């Protein structure tokens, strides 16, 4: 029953920060495994950028770190992808997941187009 | 921090032929951490094969992985109409990344 | 009018205290590393408490194991939630579920059964969890001149325990001759650990103080 | 009956630090300069915090300006009150009206804007509102040495920082032993700063203990 | 059993503060002395007041007498009633109701005089009143080490002052580095004074810290 | 991850005292040795009131036993009792009854008798009666130092006194710069000592400063 | 609309203090502006003492300030002249005028005459 | 500080002639703190002329001031009845003073 | 109106302490004066003993302070005599006595007879 | 602590004649203290002279006190069946004392 | 009519504490004399372990020290003995005695076996 | 601390004769601490002689103690069937002692 729901804008202005938004239901954010916020390319390319968990802590892609970071809605059950100063590479589509074991998202998004 | 290399970027054949593809990280990887989605274009992504070996519940037995050190395969026996879609490979070593696509037309 | 250009140079010196002590509260508000600390110093009496029979218990490793009812307890407190993280970190996050509940067998047994011998009061717990925030605090302090007076030359603050020692006597009001910040910057700081150690280490000696007369 | 003599030679002494401590008084009641050395200071902190980004925003004049809802902000507390005086007294009593309307807008600006840093409201205020007259009253202690202190030949006590140490330490109850009056004077007004400085450093150290039991 | 030997001596020491104590209370309980020297010291505040003017007021003797209305004032406190003594004495007691009346005149002019500049507060009093026994204490502190220290060799202590110091110093809970009993007896009752001295000094900073947030 | 060795290694010294302080409460929550030493200093005052009479009452052997009435009160206190121990351990239970009847004469004799020294009733035993466990603890302590500083070499701590001295002044918050630990290890202790000292010694000028506001 | 009254003794003995106090109606003596203590001597001369204002700080003529000192009634909207040992050369006439723009009595109370 | 010297201290004319009065500033000064009071003895002072060039809210325009770095005058144009009257300057740069009077008769 | 009213014991045994009680009526032992304890010995001699006075401070005959001393009852209106270790030379008359200006007994209470 | 010499010890006279007493202390004293009492055997004592000269309220004019330095003198005029009395002389220097009394016969 | 009342276990295996449990009726063992725990070998023979007393103080047998432990039960009037590490040779008879006078048990409980 | 011999280890006699016992403490003893306990095999201890000459409540006047320094008796004049019992004596010197038991049968 576990469904992730990802949600959000699509369209921004350069140096400008991006706030998506992703619900999950049938599950919690808090109880195990871990939530990714995987971006596809225009190239149908992957591009993982970064996790919270169950427990809150958590990792991003080195690259884009000095310039994201994440969040979580503990009570509402959702988490939060926020991305400053997006350019023009950064046009892709979104894709929340949860991390199964030995990391290997189990659950999709179904998705969302973001314009640059 | 590895790269990974989904050869053939692109690749054919038809219907009965045993279709393979190949994974080959830049380097060393972990027989665990290495999994296999399926993405059918204009969908979403769906995970297909996991830890190498085992596979999704709603896979085929048809399918089978076979990998170690720097190279995994995604092997299978026979195509159809339903096969035709990019298969995805992507690890967790240092951090975590993805693979070009090992699509299917 | 000249004085405001020296009488705000001074504004600046008190400015900074104002962070180093804000920060200290950032560092004692969290439900963790707090509640960590106390669960980790109960056992360590144990580990000389049980773990200290002559040299002939300390021998036979088959009677330690033996007793498969303590091994469970004289182990850690956190240091087996640390392990958790370099596993959430490998995504075993399969075995993450099955080490929470360790954890949470291990605080019914010790909490529990440590108030087996709280029998005497209820506040056999209120002491250390305070005493552990107000340690801790003392701690950061003795750290923060650590780092600001360690590698200075001809500085009477040397180990961590010179430094950590400084630290007590200044939080405790008592002050020697002995441990003092050789650079300005150490007594800089300093002013912000007292104004905290003091206001902490008060608070302790409060209740201290309160269950003494009983 | 001789001891009368000897006893009210003391009574003299005694009495200064009557004064010594009542002036203390009318230095700390002032809603003025207590209430702009905090404004002061919670900018000293932007001062660091939005003007500290590395070597490429220190060098981009137009970006600094470029964000002009901070300049305001950035600017001084009351050093902008401060110029009112040159202002007032150059009879330009018309353009002392425009300044007292950017003073309002900055108080209500920060005041505000800075209650936004959440989880304490009306509670953190109070707070360095009061470390303010604490640490004003210090200062003129300090000071209050300083002025009978530097001059003195071989006497430990030099720098206002020395004299200011003294004065915490004193203040603090902590007290050591390079900080001390040669000139017996010093030690005189010594003993109405510590009648003070005490006092009030724990009225301060009192919301501190407190405060920090969250 | 041989530590009760021992054990006992140490009794003996720890006795006998209990009555350098003990008398210290029979020494504050005189509703006298203690309302002698606060009437002192409010006019030796006078005595640098008034009577400080330039040297051209402190030459015309025509003018402090002229202020008859003053001389009264600017007199003593108790020193009019000291003399009582040696005049009831020699049984003079005809002339010792007039100067009775005089000390009653006196506290009538000073007290409520004075409490008109108490417009401020209704404890302008309550305070001096308790700062004398406070300081009275230390006073007799000081001068029991002064006896027990002065004639000693190498003794840090000296003068009045500097066994005056330590007895503050050690009242103030500050104790610094310099003021300290050379003979152990000193040191003995040393752990009076501070008993008395702080818990005191303590009542003192007690009304001084409340009054000072108002 | 490295800082866990790092940081529980202090968790070792931090829970030690945990220990010394907790011990140190097992030994003043005896209703004896507490109730034995205030009965004891209380008679030594008379050891020096009654028996201090010039060289001719410290000469007639027949007045002294002439009072047969104060001879029993200046005797012990429990010393009387100490020896109920060599009796009991002796078998001689029938002679210790009749012994038991002593100090139960003794008790209402001097207990009563006492509290005859007007003006104070009820008010005036809570004070030593605690007096007692207070000083009891800081003996404790200087023990605990005294064991752990007098073997060392170069260590300013010798004769019970300066580890006494020591332990005074550390727990009256006041601390000079000549008692102080050279071995970490009296330092460490130290922590515990004062930890428990002031808590005390406070509680001990609580009463010293509200009876003082008499 | 607004108006300075001024009121005060007319008579003393050399020595003693002088004590003029001058009400203020339809303003207030915190607003802006200045308050002056400007008197008039026999010669029809005019020497301006001092000022206090708006906010409160007050400055005096280089010559009279070892000799004098002012303050106000914040509450009833009054300003109090303070000269000490008045001499024969004080005697004069007295005024309290508003301190307008760039200095500039704008407003003159009627008058007060004091003899020395 | 400076000094003031209002020429002529005594002075005639009558309706109809351009009556004019000087100040001369023994120093510099500032065209802004310059101002001209005007007195009917008896009665109060009266501003009549601030800021060099323009005037009170009661006074006809008649009157014109005309002043710079040492001088400045009071110029008008026609006198009256009223007009008699003892017309004062000040400046303001160290501190402030004021003049002897262009008294008018 | 003043009148001093002696009373007490008359007859001791060596040794054993005097005490001796007289009050005082139409006056009060704190207005002025001193008040004493002047005996008359057999010898009809006058040896004055000491006095305490109307603040309360006494003194007594230089030669019989190393073995009396002197009390007041404030309230009632009393004074007290204590004489330790009465021997035989002590046999005496005993008076007390307003010491009215100048030291001069201005009155004096009827007398009692002590006997040793 | 200076001692007292009320000579004589004993002494008659008849009625009629100048009665004299004389106190003669062997110190100095002072012209105030020195008082004179009278004492009627079986009675209480009874000031009687005060500070040499004055005499008590219920005291006959015909007495006259004479005395300074060490001598001191209680002198009268005439006798009665009253003045037989013991009359005593007390002073106050360093402590207070009273004399052997010039007994009246 | 005083009376112990002697109960316990009886049967343990080795390197285990053994818990003796005595009562006593129609006394206290707060007043006087002391109580022991003296014991009787297999050959009859009779050993004495310890005893607690009237106030609370105690001392046990020389050799046993080093492996046993007295206490009681102020409220309930009974005292434990306790032994650690019972081998073969504690194999005996229990009693417990109030000692009376120079040590004398005047008062003996009936007794409990216990085997090892 | 000390031993003690209680001899003989064993014995017999009969009815009539005076039965006599021996406590041999190999150190020297209290004339006191030294007391007799009489036993009969399956019941309890029971006191019978304390403190050398004097006996229990409950106990025969036909019973008596002799002893002194290192050698003491339970000495009798008449057994019966009730006596058959094992007797013991212990001291206390330095510690708490017991013996042998004087056997009867
Ligand atoms: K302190
Ligand atoms: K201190
Ligand atoms: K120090
Ligand atoms: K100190």
């Amino acid at each position: 029953d576990v469904q992730l729901q990802e949600s959000g804008p699509g369209l921004v202005k350069p140096s400008q920060s991006l706030s998506l938004t992703c619900t999950v239901t049938g599950y919690s954010i808090t109880n195990n495994y871990a939530w990714n916020w995987i971006r596809q390319f225009p190239g149908n390319k992957l591009e993982w950028m970064g996790y919270i968990n169950y427990s809150g802590t958590t990792s991003y892609n080195p690259s884009l770190k000095s310039r994201i970071s994440i969040t979580r809605d503990t009570s509402k059950n959702q988490f939060f992808l926020q991305l400053n100063s997006v350019t023009t590479e950064d046009t892709a589509t979104y894709f929340c997941v949860r991390g199964y074991d030995y990391f290997a998202m189990d659950y999709w998004g179904q998705g969302t187009s973001v314009t640059v | 921090q590895i790269v990974l290399t989904q050869s053939p970027a692109i690749m054919s054949a038809s219907l009965g032929d045993r279709v393979t593809m190949t994974c080959t990280a830049s380097s060393s990887v972990s027989s665990s951490y290495l999994h296999w989605y399926q993405q059918k274009p204009g969908s979403s992504p769906k995970l297909w094969i996991y830890s190498t070996s085992n596979l999704a519940s709603g896979v085929p037995a048809r399918f089978s992985g076979s990998g170690s050190g720097t190279s995994y395969s995604l092997t299978i026996s026979s195509m159809e109409a339903e096969d035709a879609a990019t298969y995805y490979c992507h690890q967790f070593h240092r951090s975590l990344t993805f693979g070009s696509g090992t699509k299917l037309e | 009018h000249p004085l405001v250009e020296l009488g705000v140079s001074y504004a600046a010196l008190l400015s900074v205290i104002v962070v180093v002590v804000e920060y200290t509260m950032q560092l004692s508000g969290e439900y963790l590393v707090r509640l960590y600390l106390v669960d980790l110093i109960l056992v360590i009496i144990l580990w000389a408490d049980y773990a200290y029979r002559a040299y002939k218990s300390g021998d036979p490793a088959g009677y330690v194991k033996k007793t498969l009812y303590e091994i469970p307890a004289l182990v850690p407190a956190g240091l087996l939630a640390l392990i958790e993280g370099h596993l959430a970190g490998l995504g075993l996050f399969r075995l993450v579920r099955l080490l929470r509940f360790l954890r949470i067998l291990l605080i019914i047994s010790r909490g529990s059964k440590f108030l087996s011998a709280i029998a005497d009061a209820a506040d056999k717990i209120r002491f250390y969890h305070l005493f552990g925030a107000v340690m801790l605090t003392v701690l950061y302090g003795a750290f923060a001149i650590y780092i600001v007076e360690y590698p200075d030359p001809n500085s009477s603050i040397k180990s961590v325990f010179d430094a950590l020692w400084w630290a007590v006597v200044t939080a405790t009001t008592v002050g020697y001759g002995d441990v003092v910040p050789a650079t300005p910057i150490g007594k800089v700081i300093g002013i912000a650990v007292m104004l905290t150690g003091i206001s902490a280490l008060t608070l302790l000696i409060g209740t201290v103080s309160n269950m003494f007369q009983k």
